[PDB]
């Protein structure tokens, strides 16, 4: 589910 | 229960209520709730059921109070049974469940047991837990509907709760005065000054019921401030109030905007419209609500939506009744400044597939021409290339648009009324049909070489035509006689003839009237003398006003403006006082 | 407020039945039936409808028709922002408010009914404190208390409830502490039939998921705050540091959360990353004509448009149509005359289309407009607005978890003329 | 025994083979009156409806009325917008049939009909209005009677106009005020008669409404102008003239085309009637001329 | 006599359809649409004894139908049937359906329509009722499922 997010 | 007699399963599921296992319990009791959720009579379970009422497991306690509160007002000596299990459960140590009591008894709407839901009251209110005393506010009003008799009481239940200093109590109290006393504001002057720096710490819903009691007592607190100075209250109520118009619920905002819009200064009010269009921006349940206050506010207020004119525009997938409110927004803004940028966007809603929403259109060109005179030449011109439009309606609705210009401006437009004698031939609507041969008669003067040929076309067809026509024939004639007897007096008897055994007594009686006015006889007096006079009489240009401003007097946001009627349990604002009241009430 | 509450398929039929003040007769339905054939389409029923002793507040949605009952004065919005409320409770413990969801849990709609509202008045309004009055129905859950007798309903009051954070459980943990934001933009657009921009404004909300232990403190902050306004905030966040620092911060609530929502100013122009070109041909009275149109990318940013579909409602004179996409599905319902095509998303080596001819019905006259088209878009990692999150910062815990943002366009109410 | 029984399904064709044996032996059938009424508390319509069938056969001259008080029981406790308009319509048609074949009494008919513009919702008001002008027009007897009703009617315009809907209640209005200034010789208070319909809610009423009163009014005009120039109170006309004065523009900016081009010819009359007045001209003659050409 | 046999749900999904008078597949099939309007729309508290549809060939033939929970049953007669002698004979075919699978159920009209068409041959022929008598008409039926689990 992480995946795709940019790190913020 | 299975494939079979509903009454044989039902003695089953007393059997169930009988049973000691708790699982066939649970099983009747959601077999009796779908019942109860499908409108089916399960009240012939009612003593089998309420026995149950005892149990200790919590999940069919919650089951059984569904079905009480369903048909204990039916089964009123039954559900007696079920009372001391709820004065037992009021004295339980926890509060969740002496607040289940305490509501479920409330609901209970046998009189019998008045005085001991009076007596659970006065204990609630003294619960010290306010969650409890939420639920005691809502007893109050449960209590008040059930017997009005009680009000004293519960009026001083009520001022009692007012002093809570907690938030999540005094909306619920708030929401029963209104419902229980909404007059007593006496019991509430001292209470506005925390009501108002607690606001915003109050749940959303307790907000809403809370704004529109503040603005009702406002109104008698203060006195219009549109030198005047603001009194530190005033200010108070309005400063608070500031934030809340960012708020997610656009019940809140909306009531918001009402507390400016009937209180906050004409000057500074302005800045609830931009939170008003952004209310556009919901589901359109909402939207539909929003516009309708909208528009109530652009009647008055053109200002406070200018700005934002393109938001107005119309979808195709708006719904025809959002269309036609948005069209009437619109039509308030219009103004010099923007009118031939409305008038491209309306020129394009003309075309429109929604053909009734292009008929209101037609109308509101109408409107916005006697509105804004300086373009009405151009209006015109538009207005009459529909009549060469191959719709029945469109052109239809044109006509009835032209002939209101015309009343307007009646200056040189033969040309048109002979363009109308020849769509004549082929208008089917009849409003139409009689508008065009009343601009034939009104101008009979100036096309005197046509109005007689369709005299004698509409006197051949007058016993088919619509009653309005055929009044229109009357009149018609009645013009071409006075003016024009010795061609017309022949067809003029026979319509008159007609008229005198038309069912449609209306006619008849206009017919006797013209009648017995234009056609010389015995008593041909000075009236008869001035018939040309009566005929010919210049009318008054008609006034195409907004609906809205027939609903100045209701409150804005209330159900009673979006129904334009007086609804039940409504309350009128009060008018301005002259002065303000004592302020150290409010002390 | 509210006496009574009907759920209403679309198909004319009662499915669910409430009462609370008193008994109410189905026969008050009638006056909604009577409305809804009166009216050409669902959502042309007047939201508002007065019978001789009941008014009726009712809100469509999802094919199901909320009707309640109300017998006195009471403000629209309270009502109609009720129901709604009550819908997305629904969505939110059974995926979505459909009669098929609630004919299924019948009992437990039943009950959350009964727990959100109170005689006519909201009680249970919270979703997070609701949540814990009435566990949600997991299937294992349900075998759980088919084993040990557990109930659904809880038997305490949530200490939120009673707490100066209304919003949310407390004591809430969790292993795998992480929060996610979602930033979603949707353009709405009004397009001409030249192709000149009418009207538009970017209409911007940004949602999250909390999955955070304890009672952790968010700190949002934006590198250029100054391009948000008309914003909306939900009750949990302190306004008055909104306004002071300029800094969105709050506690929030568990799980599924909209925070904040937010309109980009009409000064800068928005930009529009589709274009179309169009030609329809309609011969007045003819038995067929033509039908042209291309979709490609404008202000794309550099980005991949996706997931686009193309509806458009044609007249009465249309009976079929004979065309060849260049990519994704054609189809058309001559029922209801619709026309729709699944684009699917654009590729720069060659822009998709539609093409071909449109069967009409012989001897009856052209329209007078062409049907307006109806676009559907999205394109990933792109604010259109150019919103950006300066910060992300955290307040009372200790660990440090997952923190992730994204930013994604998608089409609002874009409408083009023709 | 079988219209007795529970079961609707053989309920109903018991009535309708009890119908086959009205129409040819009814004399036996009408022992049955009171049971096919009972029936009307079913919940299946088609029995309701059949009940109704053979109730109009039933209906004589010697049960008419007390058939009529059941009839009317049940449509006043009967629910459903679309029976109660068959309901009425029956009750119409019963009543009704062979020219009211079965009516004596038509003062009690006619408050019964009052009774049943009572009826808030139906759709078939103009059927109701078209009932009170058949009576009052061909029972000259009682018009009287049926003056004051419908003045009382008119008075209730207030109540009645809260739905100006096609052929709703509204339509009463439109024959009530007919009946009025036709038969104004009945009124006792004309004065009263033409302030309520001078009242400014009448704007709000259907266009045609609108021109029956205009119509009208100006007919009870001529008769209170006759009243007091044949009484020599000459002011007392100067006041009714003024009366038109500040009136008749308030109707000429109807949105209706009709109205305002009668309420503007009316108030052209009334620029004359004030001028001639003002000269000691005896108009109402003239004016109530205007009027006296027909009776029927 | 008996035109056609239809059950459905309140969807109008088929649980039984046998049809007597030759129709086409989509006439058919619009048939049971046609019913389906004409029955699940009616009221609780509605005669049983309802007029025919038209796709079936004219409506002084009879819909005959009987419902409960979510089931639909529709005997498509002709004029000339006893509306009230049907609707007897309807319960007791409902009957042998119990004394047959000790109970009938959806599911069984679901997966074992196959069976529910025997007793329902056994019951009508052609459209012409086969048999009255419940004990023989499930005698009948058990004589043939013993002469399946034999050989």
């Amino acid at each position: 589910s992480h995946a795709g997010y940019q790190t913020i | 229960g299975l494939f079979s007699s509903d009454l044989k399963k039902n003695e089953d599921l007393k059997q169930m209520l009988e049973s000691n296992k708790d699982s066939a319990k649970l099983d009747a009791m959601k077999r009796i709730v779908g019942m109860i959720a499908k409108g089916k009579n399960a009240s012939e379970l009612f003593p089998a059921v309420v026995k149950n009422v005892a149990s200790k497991n919590i999940e069919i306690k919650k089951l059984v109070y569904v079905y009480l509160v369903r048909y204990a007002e039916e089964q009123q000596d039954l559900a007696l049974l079920s009372i001391s299990t709820f004065q037992r459960a009021l004295k339980d140590p926890n509060q969740l469940i002496r607040a289940s009591a305490l509501r479920v008894l409330s609901s209970i709407r046998v009189p019998i047991i008045v005085p001991i839901m009076m007596l659970a009251i006065k204990e609630a209110s003294a619960d010290l837990s306010p969650y409890v005393r939420k639920n005691a506010a809502h007893a109050i009003q449960k209590l008040y509907s059930l017997d009005p008799e009680q009000k004293e009481m519960l009026i001083e239940v009520i001022e009692k709760l007012l002093k809570d200093k907690s938030t999540l109590v005094a909306g619920s109290v708030v929401m029963a005065f209104e419902e229980v006393c909404p007059d007593r504001i006496d019991l509430i002057h001292k209470n506005y000054r925390k009501l108002c720096n607690l606001l915003v710490d109050v749940e959303e819903w307790g907000q809403v019921v809370i704004i529109h009691m503040l603005t009702r007592y406002a109104r008698t607190q203060f006195v219009s401030p549109w030198p005047y100075t603001m009194d530190p209250d005033h200010r108070l109520l309005i400063r608070n109030t500031k934030p809340l118009l960012q708020s997610r619920n656009a019940a809140v905002v909306m009531a918001v905007a009402q507390l400016y819009w009937h209180i906050s200064p004409k000057s500074e009010a302005g800045i609830i419209s931009k939170s008003l269009v952004r209310l556009l921006r919901s589901n359109r349940e909402v939207q539909y609500i929003v516009l309708q206050n909208i528009a109530t506010m652009s009647i008055q207020r053109k200002g406070m939506f200018e700005p934002y004119l393109k938001s107005f525009y119309v979808r195709s997938t708006d719904p025809t009744m959002i269309k036609t409110l948005k069209l009437e927004i619109l039509t308030n803004l219009a103004n010099e400044a923007n009118i031939s940028t409305l008038l491209r966007e309306f020129q394009t809603y003309v075309k429109s597939q929604d053909k009734q929403f292009a008929a209101a259109t037609i109308q509101t060109i109408g409107r916005c021409a006697t509105n804004i005179l300086e373009v009405t030449d151009t209006c015109l011109n538009g207005l009459v290339c529909l009549l060469s439009n191959r719709d029945e309606i469109v052109v239809a609705e044109s006509v009835v648009v032209i002939k209101k210009l015309l009343q307007m401006q009646p200056a040189q437009h033969g040309e048109i009324i002979k363009h109308m004698a020849k769509l004549l031939d082929s208008i089917t609507v009849p409003v139409a049909r009689a508008s065009i041969l009343w601009l034939i008669g009104e101008n009979c003067e100036r096309v005197p070489k046509i109005a007689p040929d369709v005299l004698r076309k509409m006197a051949k067809s007058f016993t088919s035509e619509d009653d309005l026509v055929k009044l229109q024939i009357l009149n018609l004639g009645a013009k071409l006689y006075l003016t024009n007897s010795k061609q017309t007096k022949l067809l003029t008897q026979y319509i008159l003839n007609l008229g005198k055994y038309d069912q449609n007594y209306d006619i008849r009686d206009r017919t006797r009237f013209i009648r017995q006015l234009i056609v010389p006889n015995v008593k041909s007096g000075a009236l008869s003398k001035y018939a040309k006079k009566i005929f010919l009489a210049q009318k008054p240009a008609p006034l195409l006003e907004s609906p809205f401003k027939d609903r100045d007097h209701f409150q804005l946001g209330t159900l009673s403006h979006t129904l334009n009627i007086k609804a039940t349990g409504y309350l009128e604002l009060s008018n301005w006082p002259e002065v303000a009241p004592d302020p150290s009430v409010r002390n | 407020m509210i006496h009574s509450l009907f759920l209403i398929n679309c198909s004319g039929d009662i499915f669910l039945e409430k009462h609370w003040k008193s008994v109410v007769s189905q026969s008050v339905c009638d006056y909604f039936f009577e409305a809804q054939e009166k009216a050409a389409d669902v959502e042309n029923v007047p939201p508002v409808i007065s019978t001789p002793h009941h008014y009726l507040i009712s809100i469509y949605r999802d094919k199901l028709f909320f009707v309640s009952v109300i017998q006195t004065e009471v403000p629209p919005l309270f009502v109609i922002e009720f129901l709604h409320r009550v819908a997305d409770t629904f969505q939110d413990y059974f995926g979505e408010c459909s009669e098929a969801a609630i004919k299924d849990n019948v009992v437990i709609v039943y009950e959350l009914l009964e727990e959100m509202l109170d005689n006519g008045f909201p009680l249970a309004t919270e979703s997070n404190i609701l949540k814990e009055l009435i566990k949600p129905p997991t299937i294992l859950r349900s075998v759980v208390n088919s084993i040990t007798g557990s109930s659904n309903v809880g038997d305490t009051l949530p200490t939120g409830q009673l707490s100066n954070i209304p919003w949310r459980r407390a004591g809430v943990k969790y292993t795998n502490n992480e929060a996610y934001f979602d930033v979603v933009e949707e353009i709405d657009a009004i397009i001409d039939k030249s192709g000149s921009t009418v009207f538009a404004e970017i209409q911007g909300v940004i949602d999250a998921c909390i999955k955070l232990s304890g009672m952790p403190d968010l700190s949002l902050s934006f590198m250029n705050p100054r391009l948000l306004d008309d914003v909306s905030f939900h009750p949990c966040i302190r306004f008055k540091r909104w306004e002071s620092e300029r800094v969105l911060s709050f506690i929030p609530p568990d799980g599924n959360f909209r925070l904040i929502s937010y309109r980009v100013s009409s000064q800068n122009l928005v930009a529009i990353p589709v274009y179309v070109k169009h030609s329809i041909s309609f011969k007045e009275n003819s038995s067929c004509g033509r039908f042209d149109i291309t979709i490609g990318p404008k202000q794309n940013m550099g980005k991949t448009i996706e997931g686009i579909t193309v509806t458009v409602h044609m007249p009465k004179v249309v009976l079929n149509m004979n065309l060849t996409p260049t990519q994704g599905s054609y189809t058309f319902d001559p029922v209801t005359k619709v026309l729709t095509w699944d684009v699917g998303k654009i590729t720069p080596q060659k822009l998709p289309s539609l093409k071909g001819l449109v069967n009409l019905q012989s001897g009856a006259p052209k329209p007078e407009e062409n049907p307006s088209l109806n676009i559907q878009f999205k394109i990933q990692q792109l604010a259109i607005s150019g919103l950006k999150v300066n910060r992300l910062d955290m307040y009372g815990e200790k660990y440090k978890p997952f923190k992730g943002v994204k930013y994604v366009t998608k089409a609002g109410k874009f409408q083009v003329r023709t | 025994i079988l219209i007795e029984d529970s079961d609707q399904n053989l309920k109903y064709l018991g009535l309708l083979a009890m119908s086959k044996i009205l129409k040819t032996h009814p004399k036996s059938v009408q022992s049955h009156k009171d049971l096919i009424l009972q029936c009307l508390d079913d919940k299946d319509e088609s029995i309701r409806l059949r009940a109704l069938d053979l109730l109009y056969g039933m209906v004589s001259k010697k049960n008419l009325m007390e058939i009529v008080k059941k009839l009317m029981t049940h449509v006043d406790k009967a629910e459903g917008t679309t029976y109660r308009d068959e309901l009425l319509t029956k009750i119409i048609d019963i009543c009704s049939q062979s020219n009211y074949q079965y009516i004596t009494n038509f003062e009690w008919y006619i408050s019964i009909l009052v009774e049943l513009t009572r009826l808030e919702g139906t759709r078939h008001g103009h059927l109701i209005a078209a009932q009170m002008l058949d009576v009052a027009i061909r029972v000259k007897a009682i018009r009287k009677f049926a003056v004051s009703q419908m003045s009382a009617l008119l008075d209730s315009a207030h109540l009645l106009a809260s739905s100006t809907q096609r052929n709703g209640i509204c339509e009463v209005l439109y024959a009530a005020a007919w009946i009025c200034g036709e038969f104004s010789e009945h009124l006792q208070e004309p004065h009263h008669t033409l302030e309520a319909m001078l009242r400014p809610r009448v704007t709000t009423l259907p266009g045609h409404i609108q021109a029956v009163y205009v119509q009208n009014v100006v007919k009870l005009y001529a008769s209170i102008l006759q009243q007091k120039e044949q009484a020599g109170e000459a002011e007392g006309a100067q006041a009714v003239t003024q009366l038109m004065v500040d009136r008749l523009p308030q109707f000429v900016q109807s949105a209706d085309l009709e109205v305002q081009e009668r309420a503007s010819c009316i108030l052209q009359l009334v620029k004359h009637i004030q001028k001639l007045q003002a000269k000691d001209v005896p108009v109402a003659e003239e004016v109530s001329a205007l009027f006296a050409g027909e009776l029927n | 006599m008996i035109k056609a046999i239809l059950i459905f749900n309140n969807h109008g999904k088929p649980r039984l359809s046998k049809f007597y008078q030759p129709y086409s597949e989509d006439t058919q099939q619009q048939i049971i649409r046609e019913t389906f309007h004409l029955v699940s729309k009616r009221d609780e508290n509605v005669c049983n004894f309802l007029e025919g549809g038209l796709l079936i060939g004219g409506s002084d033939n009879k819909l005959i139908y009987r419902h409960y929970a979510t089931l639909y049953f529709v005997f498509c007669v002709d004029s000339s049937e006893s509306e009230l002698g049907i609707l007897d004979l309807i319960q007791v075919f409902v009957e042998t359906l119990d004394k047959c699978f000790e109970n009938v159920c959806e599911l069984d009209l679901i997966f074992h329509v196959d069976k529910v068409h025997n007793i329902l041959a056994e019951m009508v022929m052609g459209g012409m009722v086969l048999e009255t008598n419940m004990n023989e008409i499930v005698t009948q039926i058990d004589a043939q499922n013993k002469l399946e689990k034999s050989e």
